[PDB]
């Protein structure tokens, strides 16, 4: 489970195996990121210029 | 002709303003010879379209000396001195006319603004605001954040967290360059600390240390903490050694304001998470908050809408929501409208220039 | 040629409110007459706003996706002009000089 | 702190020869 | 009185937006003026790419033209022919014959080989090895380019030719280029 | 500021003023009139009187419903003309505490309830119960939290239908940004 | 340089073990007298007066070391002195025939390299920067730039600077070439890895610093221990357990460096027990190592109880995802914390976002929900956005 | 600054009470008018008695306080019902403005007025008041 | 009051240049569009 090839999960107050898997969306935290970091990098750049 | 008399008018105002700061004989011996100038044999001149040629300066100046108290103390304890120059400035904000007299009108609404803060009625405010909203094109940058500033005080005590933030936010941008980086820079950052506290919380205090004045960075972080940590009894101890300072900002309001917000905080940074959550944590906390209120606070914070929750008092057992993943639906809603406002007010100030 | 001699969506529901309104019409003469492919292609429809009410809720989530990304979008666009308000501004200063 | 890391160690150190 | 003021007051608000709004419509007006100029502009038949053999001063230029044969043209008037110079690769009208432009010059490397090297890339850093070499390198080569005053001053000539003689390859050509 | 015409009855008036404020439901009034004393410090603490009412609005704010109760019963002023205030200030804040109770508890007893409202006489808490319009089985009251649609108005909250109207028209103020 | 420089540091930043102090004392007073270093003798002795340990002898009583001499003192000016002397006069004598003659431009850069030693010896930041960069412009040789690159780097650990010797650090680098030279590499692989642990992003710091190319010691710009350790440090703290399965215990240099040391309790101990999964193990060694080699460290002290607080949520999340419907009567009594520990900093870490631990303290229980949810997303892209958009406002107050 | 001793009297009634406030009042209406604006209800509801026949002198101090808010046509007409306080010759700030704006307000309907009729301002289809 | 005359003369000339260019900035932006077509 730590490596995460399989999302279970072990429930050891009763002894089961118990169904973590139903999934989560990936790439929409990830593509904001990235457009984010650019952009600032970008402004920062043309702003010493300018002056 | 035009030319001398130009002259001289201009050539009065410099000796009056270099005839005070650094070149007075007392400032307030001097105001009555000031408000001899203005009153008769110049008002009377102007042809209704001064706005250089009359300045903040003479009315600062004078009514800065009548709020000092410790080069004046006053000449009349009966207090007909200010109040008549309170009334001379409010029958000087008619006679700076509705479509013209634009940027010396605005300096009259900053000094009555004050006076009415210090010590009076802030709903008298409210006229004056009205007033104001006409078109400008000749109202100065300085002017805009003191303006900002008067008017996030008042919506402060008004208990209008929103309207003071976006405000004081705005009051600290343009203006400040030099000779408005200095006493107004730091009026104007207590208040906004304090805003961000009030409403929510206050971001990190990293960006303030490099940005104001150390001395009175120190007493702001030690207010913030007590109000973050959310310990009342760090609230009291602390307010208690900073009285010096609430006192001269003009803010000893705080005082009842943040308490119930500390008391708030303090039940917050605990999270309630569980499916049920034991009763006998939160009144083990409450009661050094809290002597006869601990079913009470409880309740109250449920009202609020801090927690979700459920009690009964048979059972003694809290059941509450999971105060991790919340955000869902319709908080992009307000996100996605309020930040392409912001967008078209940028490409708006793009297409000016 | 055509355009030689020659020289959105408030249309489309206008146009789709103009055909209820004839669906509607059309009902009215039919209920006239009768006091048959029509009725049964009207059932059905009706079968199939309702029954779409609740999948519009889905909807809405990933259009707020798309709402957020717009909002990185201008700012984008919002780098290219900045950029050419800065050349516009050399200009100028070296046109006063000169 | 430095401090706590200490304090806690030794609350640590106390319930583990109870452990 | 007062009217008056106000209306003259309405004059100050006006004027500021004609201003705006005319400079954006030269603008706008000037786009459109400029792609009518281009539209015109295609329609002529072309230039031709020809080299400059040399100027005269009868304001004459001959050019080897690359399409056509050789022609003796006559220079635009714009220019003098002390402002040309042999060995350029102009544009030359087909249509009025005049050195419209000048482009650049024929590089320096040509012929069937011949390879010019522009700010050498080698140095004694490059290549260890050379404490041996480096101050017999200096006085041979550098002494009398960097100073002649020095050489004319003792007497001393500057020498007409070196020769290096060693294993092959090893660094001979390279030592040459850092020298440069 | 003017010394020369004070009094001590003048302590009683302005706190009788202040609560008097008080039980109308205005923050913004109450902190006005503290202000408009001669000095900040000086004034709100020095004065018995003042304290009274500053303590009770910092509490009724808090939550600390049972103290500012408490107080104003045991009172000295209860024997004056905080009297006067005492049976508006009552039905206030009992008001408050059954809403806090109503959204906190699915459940309570109705003996727990009486005491709450600070009634001791069963029958007035069920005359209450049902102002608040509460069902109530036997031993227990039972709670709703019992929301409608509206209190008053301002849109973005349909008038006539659409949020996704309201997008659309804040729609064309962007899209119109764009095309020119 | 280093050895120096990490002595006083060291020797300042102690209050526990008798020869540390003393050695340390022993060898800055041996070297620095030598040297021409007055000013960082003085901030030394400033840094170390009203202190425990002392070694200074002017006033003091609070002396537990066996050396009574660390004081800024006048034989320092006897020392110092005919050093300089000579050392001025040869090179003055040395400057003057060689630039006079105009033989070569490498004898020239030669004499420039003199002043820049002479100058960050005597511990001028500004001479010894602008006469080697002379050499810089007159460049010919990439020899100009080794010589720009070395002496950013010796002043840069005596002043502990980050922000100047950065973007010098920077300026050298990219210059007119760059290429993968070994100890060009080694210095600019250490410098990145101390600046971004200080600016508390992490993740970029151990990007370059635990990747390591060089298995011998780099001298002066770093001793091979110190950075060995130091990459292993950051390893553990920063990257997951599947990166310390990968690669932080199966690189083949952490393979011949555990050989011999593994008092560094983190190329063993702190390791193996990540990789085992224990908590019951973990915190006992977690106090041990922060003693043993953070609080010694230049670097790694600055950096305190936020290096334990995401270490110890680290091993506790790695735990929570794992399981589910957990007891934490059971977790709280023996997984060797106390009770009172586990709980409070359990709590501490909740509301952070560091944990989606689902807890009651009392009642015994906790349970599990997923690390990410769209909410998190939605929350955090948010703190992005208007991250980008005040700067905006910022361009379009001092610009228009 | 205030006006609340005067302000409070309105409040109360004879007609006594309020005669020795309203002349307090009059006079500093331009001084004092932050504090008048909030009272404003009351002076009209003074100004629509005719038993109280001083419902000119409110009038008049109410039309200071519209001027001042920018409610300019109102304004115009209570300082018509005032009548015999209003002196154009006394030329003030106050007077000017609202002098301005009555000379306004007759030329907009003499313009529609002319279209309509050629004898208007002789007739009663507008005010007398105006005309006068 | 003759005065205000004068300067309406002065006003009237400016409110219809204003409009005008108004209504030309639109013609002109659909005659670029077609004449870039035509290029």
């Amino acid at each position: 489970i730590l490596d995460k090839i399989f999302y279970g999960v072990l429930d050891q107050g009763n002894g089961w195996l118990y169904v973590y898997e139903t999934p989560n969306q990936d790439a929409t935290y990830d593509s904001a990121l990235e457009l984010v970091g650019q952009l600032n990098k970008v402004v920062d750049q043309l702003f010493e210029k300018a002056s | 002709k035009t030319i001398e008399v130009t002259a001289e008018i201009n050539c009065f105002m410099h000796l009056l303003v270099q005839l005070f700061l650094w070149d007075s004989k007392e400032l307030e011996q001097l105001v009555e010879f000031n408000r001899k100038v203005v009153i008769p044999n110049l008002l009377c001149y102007y042809n209704l379209r001064s706005l250089n040629l009359i300045n903040a300066k003479l009315w600062f100046y004078i009514y800065l000396s009548h709020e000092t108290l410790a080069r004046s103390s006053e000449e009349i304890n009966s207090d007909n001195q200010n109040i008549i120059l309170r009334s001379t400035m409010m029958k000087f904000l008619k006679i700076a006319s509705l479509k013209h007299d634009n940027e010396t009108k605005a300096m009259l609404i900053n000094l009555i603004l004050r006076d009415f803060l210090n010590n009076g009625e802030v709903d008298s405010a409210s006229d004056f605001i009205s007033k104001l909203e006409y078109p400008h094109t000749d109202v100065s940058s300085s002017l805009e954040a003191r303006y900002f500033f008067y008017l996030s005080k008042i919506n402060a005590i008004q208990l209008d967290y929103s309207t003071a933030n976006e405000y004081i936010i705005a009051a600290i941008r343009k203006a400040p360059h030099n000779s408005k980086s200095l006493g107004f820079l730091q009026q104007s950052n207590k208040l906004h600390c304090c805003i961000q506290l009030l409403m929510g919380d206050i971001p990190e205090l990293s960006f303030f240390h490099q940005s104001n004045m150390q001395k009175s960075l120190l007493p702001y972080y030690h207010l913030t903490k007590a109000v973050k940590l959310g310990d009342l009894k760090k609230f009291t101890s602390t307010i208690t050694k900073y009285k010096q300072l609430l006192l001269k900002d003009d803010t000893y309001q705080l005082c009842v304001r943040l308490r119930s917000n500390v008391i708030k905080t303090g039940i917050r940074i605990i999270s309630l998470t569980y499916k049920k959550i034991s009763l006998r944590d939160i009144c083990l906390k409450l009661n050094l908050d809290s002597e006869q209120t601990v079913e009470y606070m409880v309740s109250r914070a449920i009202r609020d809408g801090v927690i979700e929750a459920k009690i009964n008092h048979e059972d003694g057992f809290i059941e509450t929501t999971e105060l991790l993943n919340i955000y869902d639906s319709e908080d992009p809603q307000q996100v996605f409208d309020e930040r392409i406002k912001f967008a078209n007010q940028l490409h708006d100030e793009y297409l000016v220039s | 040629g055509v355009e030689h001699l020659l020289r959105i969506r408030l249309t489309n529901q206008l146009k789709s409110l103009k055909g209820l309104q004839s669906k509607l019409k059309d009902v009215v003469e039919y209920l006239d007459k009768v006091i048959h492919t029509i009725l049964g292609k009207l059932q059905d429809v009706f079968n199939l706003n309702n029954l779409q009410k609740a999948l519009t809720v889905k909807t809405n989530d990933e259009l707020m996706v798309i709402y957020i990304s717009n909002l990185v979008r201008s700012i984008i666009a919002f780098d290219d002009l900045i950029e050419n308000k800065i050349q516009n501004k050399k200009i100028q200063e070296q046109r006063v000089k000169d | 702190d430095d401090f706590t890391n200490e304090l806690k160690a030794e609350l640590d150190r106390y319930k583990r020869e109870n452990q | 009185e007062q009217k008056i003021q106000e209306t003259e007051l309405k004059i100050r608000s006006k004027t500021e937006n004609v201003r705006r709004l005319e400079a954006q419509r030269n603008a706008l007006n000037d786009k459109v003026r400029f792609i009518k100029d281009e539209l015109r502009l295609l329609q002529e038949p072309g230039s031709y790419v020809g080299e400059v053999i040399k100027i005269v001063s009868d304001k004459k230029v001959l050019v080897k033209v690359q399409p056509e044969g050789k022609y003796i043209v006559d220079v635009a008037k714009d220019i003098n022919v002390k402002d040309l110079k042999a060995s350029q690769r102009v544009c030359l009208r087909s249509d009025s014959y005049m050195l419209h432009k000048v482009l650049e010059n024929k590089a320096d490397p040509l012929v069937s080989l011949m390879m010019v090297e522009k700010v050498p890339d080698s140095t004694y850093d490059m290549v260890g090895g050379l404490t041996k070499q480096i101050k017999e390198i200096k006085e041979v080569i550098e002494l009398p380019v960097k100073h002649p005053e020095l050489f004319e001053s003792l007497g001393i000539a500057q020498p007409k030719g070196v020769i290096l003689y060693g294993p092959p390859g090893t660094g001979k050509t390279l030592l040459a280029r850092a020298v440069a | 500021n003017h010394k020369l015409s004070e009094s001590d009855k003048k302590s009683k008036l302005i706190s009788l003023y202040l609560l008097n404020l008080l039980s109308q439901n205005n923050t913004t009034k109450f902190h006005s009139e503290l202000q408009y004393l001669d000095k900040h410090i000086k004034n709100l603490e020095d004065d018995s009187l003042l304290s009274y009412p500053i303590k009770l609005d910092r509490w009724l704010m808090e939550g600390s419903y049972q103290k500012a109760w408490d107080l104003l019963q045991s009172g000295s002023q209860n024997i004056s003309e905080f009297d006067s205030f005492t049976d508006i200030l009552k039905s206030a804040i009992r008001d408050e505490i059954a809403k806090n109770t109503e959204l906190s508890y699915d459940f309570l007893p109705l003996s727990n309830i009486k005491a709450l409202l600070f009634f001791n006489n069963e029958k007035e808490t069920e005359k209450f119960a049902l102002e608040r319009n509460w069902p109530i089985v036997n031993s227990k009251v039972y709670f709703n939290n019992q929301s409608k649609e509206k209190a008053d108005y301002e849109d973005e909250m349909m008038h006539e239908e659409d949020q996704k109207t309201n997008i659309i028209e804040k729609a064309m103020d962007y899209a119109i940004s764009i095309e020119n | 340089n280093y050895e120096v420089s990490e002595k006083a540091f060291l020797l300042t930043q102690s209050k526990v073990s008798i020869e540390q102090r003393k050695e340390a004392a022993e060898f800055v007073l041996a070297k620095i007298k030598e040297e021409e270093m007055a000013p960082y003798y003085k901030y030394l002795c400033e840094e170390y007066l009203v202190n425990n340990g002392q070694s200074d002898l002017e006033h003091d009583e609070k002396s537990d070391s066996l050396n009574e001499w660390i004081k800024f003192d006048q034989e320092l000016y006897n020392e110092l002195c005919k050093k300089n002397e000579s050392k001025i006069k040869e090179l003055n004598e040395k400057i003057q025939k060689l630039e006079e003659d105009d033989e070569g431009e490498l004898e020239q850069a030669q004499a420039w390299i003199n002043l820049g030693e002479y100058y960050a010896q005597i511990g001028d930041k500004d001479n010894a920067e602008k006469t080697l960069g002379k050499s810089l412009s007159k460049a010919i040789s990439t020899g100009a730039k080794i010589d720009v690159m070395l002496t950013i780097a010796r002043l840069g650990f005596f002043y502990n600077d980050q922000l100047y010797v950065k973007e010098k650090l920077e300026a050298v680098n990219s210059m007119i070439e760059k290429g993968g030279d070994w100890e060009r590499r080694n210095r600019y692989k250490t410098y990145y890895g101390i600046h971004c642990l200080a600016v508390r992003n992490f993740k970029e710091a151990a990007k370059l610093l635990v990747d390591s190319l060089a298995t011998f010691t780099s001298i002066e710009l770093t001793s091979y221990e110190s950075i060995a350790t130091y990459a292993s440090v950051t390893g553990l703290f920063t990257l997951e357990r599947t990166d310390l399965k990968s690669k932080v215990i199966d690189s083949p240099e952490l393979l011949s460096l555990i050989s011999t040391t593994a008092a560094l309790q983190s190329i063993s101990s702190l390791t193996i027990s990540l990789y085992a999964s224990d908590y019951a193990s973990y915190f006992p060694y977690l106090l041990e190592t922060y003693a043993n080699v953070l609080i010694p460290c230049k670097y790694l002290n600055r950096h305190a109880d936020f290096f334990v607080r995401e270490m110890r949520r680290k091993v506790y999340a790695q735990l929570l995802e794992s399981y589910k419907t957990l007891s934490l009567k059971s977790m709280a009594s023996a997984f060797g914390v106390s009770v009172a520990f586990l709980d409070n900093d359990l709590g501490k870490f909740i509301p952070n976002k560091q944990l989606n631990c689902v807890i009651d303290r009392v009642n015994g229980i906790v349970e599990t929900n997923r690390p990410d949810n769209k909410n998190a997303q939605y929350h955090l892209l948010v703190k992005q956005g208007d991250g980008l958009l005040t700067k905006l406002q910022k361009y379009g107050a001092a610009v228009r | 600054t205030t006006a609340a001793p005067l302000l409070a009297l309105l409040r109360e009634n004879q007609d006594s009470v309020k005669t020795y406030a309203l002349e307090s009042i009059n006079n500093v209406v331009d001084q004092l008018w932050s504090e008048i604006s909030n009272e404003l209800p009351d002076i009209e509801a003074l100004y629509d008695d005719d038993t109280f026949s001083d419902r000119e002198m409110a009038a008049l101090i109410a039309s200071k306080v519209y001027y001042n808010l920018g409610e300019y046509e109102s304004a115009v007409k209570y300082a018509l019902a005032a009548k015999d306080r209003f002196d154009i010759d006394e030329k003030s700030q106050f007077v000017e403005t609202i002098v301005s704006k009555s000379i306004e307000m007759y030329v907009q309907e003499a313009s529609k007025q002319y279209t309509k009729d050629e004898q208007f301002y002789t007739k009663d289809i507008i005010d007398p008041k105006l005309t006068s | 009051y003759f005065k205000l005359k004068k300067l309406e003369k002065e006003y009237e000339l400016l409110t219809l240049q204003e409009d005008y260019i108004k209504d030309e900035q639109r013609h002109l932006k659909r005659e670029l569009k077609r004449a870039q077509e035509e290029v």
